[PDB]
Order: structure tokens, then sequence, then C-alpha cells
RNA sequence: CGGGGAAUCAGGGUUCGAUUCCGGAGAGGGAGCCUGAGAAACGGCUACCACAUCCAAGGAAGGCAGCAGGCGCGCAAAUUACCCACUCCCGACCCGGGGAGGUAGUGACGAAAAAUAACAAUACAGGACUCUUUCGAGGCCCUGUAAUUGGAAUGAGUCCACUUUAAAUCCUUUAACGAGGAUCCAUUGGAGGGCAAGUCUGGUGCCAAUUCCAGCUCCAAUAGCGUAUAUUAAAGUUGCUGCAGUUAAAAAGCUCGUAGUUGGAUCUCUCUCGGCCGAAGCGUUUACUUUGAAAAAAUU
């Protein structure tokens, strides 16, 4: 025997709104950006040493 | 802070005197008679029996119409009847002090597999249970120390995917049949 | 008064230890000499030397390349030498002057028979401070990698029982290894410290 | 005769406090100056530097000449002498080596054979003597 | 070895059963670590 | 640091609680503040003290008892990994962020389950039962041991796939391969004085006894077993339960000599105002005992 949990949604729009992003991704209905935490954290900490539109100039 | 439990028990007590001939011979008798692995299993059953007897004695010190005595004595007697140790007619607290280690050792799954005729010996029973050949009511059991209840006694059958049961032959018989 | 006494003794010990650690590799001392020995025939020594090489003064000989490395980022001076096991006089000499011995390993086995032989000779002569590094762990598929290190721990635990295994794949691990070599407790050898060499 | 009033609690516990102080184990454990005089400093083991090798003569009715090593403890500088299991295991120990030394075994008491040796050598050069004796490991120098 | 010889003699005068006295009476089995 | 609590437990006690829950305190040592509902805040500022970083020598900047990581200390303790999917928190917010937290890694701290073989024939050895006074006979059984055979069963592993999950790993589920010296080989200690266990062997020296070393045989526990140190129990060697003080450790030179501890016998419910009741004085005060409320979880 195998035991799991199941959810049948009324429409695909409700399934796209109320489901977690990972279960939508397992069906291929969602894709997430291919960056890690370290890159985002270091870029955010670099962006706070520069003022104004130069904040958008990091990379 | 973590979301983890740190509650655990030891299931046995090492004897206070390590070397005496009487206890060594009694434990060797029990191990040979029930096909056990080490002295630790004998001590584990001793510890359960000692806990049950201590609870029964502390209940026996209570007044005869204590609500705790009635409730918890009925619960303890009902459990001891349910696992097949006490008879349904000996449901009295005093009889609990008359129980031996051998009853709890009979109610194990290894002994019940040997006594029901599924195995040619007690060591054959232990090997059969450990090798996923034995099931209880639908459920494949790998634990020789699985204490069989009275209502599970008539439902020990022999594992529908096992070679001697449903019929797919094992590794050895399939390999030999391909040689010739 | 007890707290004050403890503070005084701790200040003494910490200043003495600071002086001892400040001597080696710094501007008032000799370069830190590091001898690199691959313990297996499967190790590519020149690419590891590329990884270890901050400015490099690349001195070289007829077959060996021994290079000085200056790094004022960490304020440390190295002399990196190399020796192949089985060259008995070469490994024994450049290990009897080395302050550090960097052993190189392959991910599969610990060492060959030749590496075992040179390790027996080095244990016999006397070991200075040593550091274990594994070279090709990231060339294996990821599914086995963790288990591989686990297995190689057994392959190390016989001769190096309580010692960590560092990795040498990229420049980042090279910098981390250089940091581990720079700040580390030094084994002091009686024969070579009683006599000037 | 001991007092047995219903209001003699203070007197009973004050007397018990003082007569507790008249016990050697209680006073050793509660005076502080035993851990302030133990070479191990309250510890079960301690590391040291082998100063030299000395020889201790055994008891009078059974003459023997046992071999010990004089070592100096790292953390507090005290000098102790430590026992080696046999004469072969003495060859693995050299002057100016790092050694890990434990007690001789009976919670702090001396040997009933070898007079006045208190400690035994467990590890030398960060490897055990038992492994070195049995050929399980080699030691570095 | 002389000690265990005297103790076996002491147990003999106390009249209790004792092992036979042989070559291996007082003998170190092995080094103790 | 205190408490909830842990260990031992006949009963009383004894020992431990730095440590995830609660309360407190601090953020290198002191001190003074700004802002704010709330801070004497340090992942805020300002000085002094102690350390210490860059420098063009004018200056500028500092606070891991956060998560990792390093040095030092030592007997003594893990990755400079992945993620906001779970639990929750914060914000202007259904959407952003969170080394809180979660998930992997290291991990014989410790606790639970549990492999390292099973059966059949044959050959010997014992024990029953039938027939014989017995010896003996049992294609009569049972039980052991095998340098003896025999195929049956299986996990440890190798490895498709699914499942797992944020993505994975592990477990669970399943293909294929996978066991005879089933070498796919269980260790750790102790024993020839006493608790379990020896009338044994071989080297090496002193004057047959006798130092040192290697073994064999046996015993115990077993995926665990030694050792050291502390502590508890044995222990009634701290004695309240429950020790002693002639001769063993111990009663004061002796009596008057306040506090503290202990102290002989005795003593057999109602008054006013509102609907037989409610309010009121309690009846000398207590101690003691029983009942009831109230008192965090987790732990037991």
């Amino acid at each position: 025997k195998t035991t799991g949990f199941g959810m049948i949604y009324d429409s695909l729009d409700y399934a796209k709104k109320n489901e977690p992003k990972h279960r939508l991704a397992r069906h291929g209905l969602y894709e997430k950006k291919k960056t890690s935490r370290k890159q985002r954290k270091e870029r955010k900490n670099r962006m706070k040493k520069v003022r104004g539109t130069a904040k958008a100039n990091v990379g | 802070p973590v979301a983890r439990s740190w509650v655990c028990r030891k299931t046995y007590v090492t004897p206070r005197r390590p070397f005496e001939k009487s206890r060594l011979d009694q434990e060797l008798k029990l191990i040979g008679e029930y096909g056990l692995r080490n002295k630790r299993e004998v001590w584990r059953v001793k510890f359960t029996l000692a806990k049950i007897r201590k609870a029964a004695r502390e209940l026996l010190t209570l007044d005869e119409k204590d609500p705790r005595r009635l409730f918890e004595g009925n619960a303890l007697l009902r459990r001891l009847v349910r696992i097949g140790v006490l008879d349904e007619g000996k449901m009295k607290l005093d009889y609990i002090l008359g129980l031996k280690i051998e009853d709890f050792l009979e109610r194990r799954l290894q002994t019940q597999v040997f006594k029901l005729g599924l195995a040619k010996s007690i060591h054959h029973a232990r090997v059969l249970i450990r090798q996923r050949h034995i099931r209880v009511r639908k459920q494949v059991v790998n634990i020789p120390s699985f204490i069989v209840r009275l209502d599970s006694q008539k439902h020990i059958d022999f594992s529908l995917r096992s070679p001697y049961g449903g019929g797919r032959p094992g590794r050895v018989k399939r390999k030999n049949a391909k040689k010739g | 008064d007890q707290r004050h006494r403890a503070s005084q003794l701790r200040k003494q010990k910490k200043e003495a230890v600071l002086a001892e650690k400040r001597q080696l590799g710094g501007k008032d001392g000799p370069p830190h000499q590091v001898l690199v020995v691959p313990l297996h025939s499967r190790i590519s020594l020149p690419e590891a030397m590329q990884l270890l090489q901050g400015t490099v003064h690349l001195n070289e000989l007829g077959n060996t390349q021994n290079f000085m490395l200056l790094c004022p980022r960490l304020k440390h001076r190295w002399f990196f030498t190399s020796a192949r096991p089985g060259d008995l006089h070469v490994v024994l000499d450049m290990a009897k002057v080395a302050d550090t011995i960097l052993f190189l390993l392959d991910p599969l086995e610990g060492w060959d028979s030749t590496g075992d032989y040179c390790l027996s000779c080095l244990f016999a002569q006397g070991l200075p401070t040593y550091t274990l590094a594994v070279q090709g762990i990231s060339g294996l598929p990821l599914k086995k990698q963790i288990d591989t290190r686990k297995k190689l721990s057994k392959a190390v635990e016989k001769r190096f029982p309580h010692d960590k295994l560092l990795l040498l794949d990229t420049q980042q691990e090279a910098g981390m290894l250089l940091r581990q070599l720079a700040n580390q407790k030094q084994q002091h050898l009686a024969f070579r410290d009683r006599r000037a060499y | 005769g001991k007092c047995r009033g219903l209001r003699t609690a203070r007197k009973l516990r004050s007397h018990r406090r003082d007569q507790k102080w008249h016990d050697k184990q209680y006073k050793k454990a509660h005076l502080g100056t035993a851990l302030k005089a133990n070479p191990f400093g309250g510890a079960s083991h301690a590391k040291g530097i082998v100063l030299e090798k000395v020889g201790v003569e055994a008891k009078q009715p059974n003459s023997a000449i046992r071999k010990c090593v004089r070592v100096q403890l790292i953390k507090n500088g005290k000098k102790i002498t430590a026992f080696v299991p046999n004469d072969g295991c003495l060859n693995f120990i050299e002057e100016n080596d790092e050694v890990l030394v434990a007690g001789f075994g009976r919670k702090g008491h001396a040997v009933g054979d070898i007079p006045g040796v208190r400690f035994k050598v467990v590890k030398v050069a960060n490897v055990s003597l038992l492994a070195l004796y049995k050929g399980k490991k080699e030691r570095p120098r | 070895r002389a000690w265990v010889l005297e103790k076996k003699e002491r147990h003999r005068r106390q009249g209790r059963e004792v092992r036979p006295d042989t070559q291996y009476t007082g003998r170190k089995r092995k080094p103790r670590f």
C-alpha cells in the first residue's frame, strides 16, 4: 500500500492561484530564477554602499 | 531551540551481581529454550515483568474501592489478558504476582511461528521472520520480538510474495534452473 | 584578586604565543617552507602547483620548480617545494628542512605502495607539521562524492587518525588551504632546532 | 544522647554540618585545596613533555627495578613520574616527546607493588601505546 | 609469586579448598595498559 | 545565574541542573546618552581604559558570549553547505525578507530495533519405548556433534526506475546481479590465591626454585568491550529514620552558673432588621488534621 494526499481544483486558474509554487513547478507550470542565496545576499549588501540609481549598476 | 524530542528509555537493567552460577544458568536456559540472541533480550523481558509487578504491587497497597485502583487495575489486567499472558478468568491483581518470564517469552512472534508449525525449529523461526517470510493479518513483520495478541493469533500466515507461499522462487532456485 | 591573577597569567601566555607565531613566515623571520608530496601516482602535481600559485617568484632547477610566494593580503611568505616519493634523498632532505608537509591524495585510495614507503620513511625521520589534501573529489559524480570522502576517511584513519581532509579543486579552495597553512600550530623538532641549519 | 524535640531542627542540622566537616572525603571535596594541589588539576588525563627516564625500585619482599618516565605537565608545569607497561614499550618514548598520562587506577591511590608511582602513560606522539605494542599503528617522531 | 604462595598457605590453614600449587602460581599473564 | 527539572531510590535522603522551557543578566571593562510607546540599545552614537586595522603621516575606521570558520587554551566538542517548502516573525504587505527556523554534512554523547546463518540425508555418541532374565534386536523414535555431502532461503553490497523533497540524500517500494573456507573470516577484556574461568607449552637469566617474553586452553559481555577521573549506591564510615564515646577514635577537673531544647496530674452559640432563613458579634488566640479554590507547558 501507498498513502498520499490529493487535491482536485475547480479550474486551472484556481489551481494556479491557490497551489504552492513547487507543486505548480512539478507540473511545469512555474519556473524559478536560477540564483542562490549567497549571490542575492552579497549583491544586496553591495547595493547598500551606493546611493541613487547607481544601486541598479551593480553586477 | 529545535523541533526535536529528547525523550527515550533503556529497556533493560544490567544485573547488580555480574557472576553467579544460578542466574547464568537460568538465563542460558531461557536463551536456548526460546532461541534468543543475547542476555539483553532476557533482561528486557525481565525489566517489563518487573515494571508490571511493581505497578501491580503499588496498586495492591491501595484501598479496595479507590477509583484509581479500579481504573488502572482494570487497564493493566485488560492489557495483560490482551497480549495473551493472563487468562480471562484470572483477572485479579494478586495473580499478576504469579506471572513468570516464560509467559512473555511465549507470546513473541518467534515462539508463535515455531508453535504454529510454520518453522521446523525456533532458530528456523527466527531466520524465517527476519527474512520477510512472515506476515500478521496483512502485514509483513520483520521483528522476532513482535508480541502477538490473542486476536492476531489465528492470522499468522506466510507472506503472499514468499517463495514457499505465493510462489515466486528465490535467487538460488532461479539460478539453478537456468544452468540446465 | 583571583580574576586579576588569571588575567595576568593569560596575558603572559598569550603574548609569548603571539611572539612565537609572529616569528615564522613574517618580516622578522625566514620564509615558511612547504614541501608538497603526492602520495599516489594518480596525482597531477603541476596543476596543483598552478593552484597554489599575492606574487610568485618562480625559481626553478633542472627538473624541480621551487617558487617563493609573497602575500601581504595575509602578510605571509612561503617557499613552496615539491618532491616525488621514491626519491629517497630528495624527500628526506626537503622534508628535514620543511616547516610544513602537504600530502596530496587521490579520491579512490589513500596512497600507493610508494606513498606508503615514503610515509614510513618520513615517520621514521620525524614529521613536521603536515596537512592532508584530496585532489580529484569533484571529478567524481556528486551522488558518490560524500560517500567517497567517508570511505577515504577510513583510508586515512590508519596512519592519520584525527586529521581533517581539505580539498584542492579551484582557486577558492587554494586560498582556503593557504590560510590553513598560514595560521596553524607548528610541530617543533628537537634535532633541527638544537643546531643551526 | 541525641535531642529529639519537635523544635530541634536548627540544632540537629548545625551539628550535622560540623560533623560532616570531620570526614576526610567531604573535606577533600569541599575545601578546594585538593584540586588546587592535584597535578592533574581535577582532570582525568593530562599531557606532558618527557623530561627523562628514571628507575624506581619495587617492594622489599619481591625485588624488581621498574622503569618510569619523568614528565612535566603542560598546563601547570608540575613534574610527575609515569609508569610504562613493559620494557619494550619504553622504546617508543623519547626525551622531549608529547605524552598523554592518566592515573594508575584506584581513584588516586598509589601502587600496591611499585612504591610511589601514581600515573601511567596512555598515549605518546598522539598515538596510543596499545596500538604501538600490537603493530596496529606506527608513531611519528 | 611469594605473596600468592603465602596466601594459598593461609587459605590452607583456614581449611578451605585451594587450587593445586604448580609452576604457573604467580605469573604475569600479559602487559596491562 | 535561579526555577521547572536529571541520576539513584525499600523508606528517609544524597549528588547534579552551563545547557533548547520560564525569569534575570551582559555584549572587551566602566560611564553618558540620541531617537522612540518601549533601550541607559551595543549587527545605535559619544568619551576614557585595554587591545587592534588601513595610511600618501594629514587622517579614517573597530567590537563573533549570532551562523559557519580560524588562532589560543586545553583531557575535552561538528560544514567558511542548501532553503524560506514547514513553524512562525517583521514590513506600507495574499506577493518582499528572515544563519529565527528548517534540510543535508561531521557525529560509537546517549537511547530503540536488529544480521554474522537454517534445514535434510549420512556417520558416530547419548536418552527414552517395544520384544528378551540379561547380553542383545530394533528401515522404533528423540536429542547432539561433523576435516561428510545436498540444493533451498536471504540480506550486506553493486545499481534502472518510482516514491521522498523547495531541490535532493536516507528510509520504504521494486527490476537486474549478488553466499560454502556462505575468506561476505566479531571484537574487547579477564582467568593457573577469592565471585565466571588451567594439574598446559616454548624461549630467556639467579642460587629444583626462580626475572622477562611469546603462545595454547578456558570464561564473560557482545556491535560492542576496556581504561582514567568525579560522583552516587553498596555504607547504619555523617546515622532524622539510623552509628558510637570502660578496655578499640571518643564524656568537658567539678559543681552554682541566663538564652535555646524539654517540661507531672486535672475542666463532658446567639442578638437585631428584611424573605423556618439571610446579614451581624464570632465562640480567646493558634499549632495540628480533613476539605475546597487557585497554581505554565514539557519532564515523571
